[PDB]
């Protein structure tokens, strides 16, 4: 199998969560693009812009408390 | 006589010593059915590796 870490998994557990959120985010934007004056999708485009905001940050924040705990452990050994 | 053949030939023994016969050599073998190297496959987002 592919090479893979513990902050991969972590990682990773947020992309398999959201199942199709990356492609409907850009999706909506297309859409929106076309016609910004409508206003079901000026709507629809915050609530998903909105969603994808919000996992980015949680994503990130996790990763940097397991690092954290981590080095704590590593730097007992000596 | 024997003084001197016993004489000789254990200076003769010892002067031989340095001479070096032990010797390594290099074999080239192709592989006709296989990739020689470690071998890389993708999948559909990863890479996978075997020995």
């Amino acid at each position: 199998t592919p090479w893979s870490g513990y902050l991969d998994d972590v990682s990773a557990k947020f992309d398999t969560g959201v199942d199709n959120l990356q492609t409907q985010v850009t999706e909506a934007l297309d859409k929106l693009a076309a016609k910004p004056s409508d206003p079901a999708l000026l709507a629809a485009y915050q609530s998903k812009l909105s969603e994808y905001n919000l996992y980015r940050n949680a994503q990130s924040n996790t990763v940097k408390v397991f690092k954290d705990i981590d080095a704590a452990i590593i730097q007992n050994f000596r | 006589y024997v003084d001197m053949v016993v004489n000789a030939a254990t200076m003769m023994d010892k002067q031989n010593d340095g001479i070096e016969l032990g010797r390594q050599k290099i074999g080239v073998m192709r592989l006709n059915n296989t990739f020689v190297g470690d071998r890389t496959y993708n999948l559909r987002d990863q890479k996978m590796v075997i020995p």
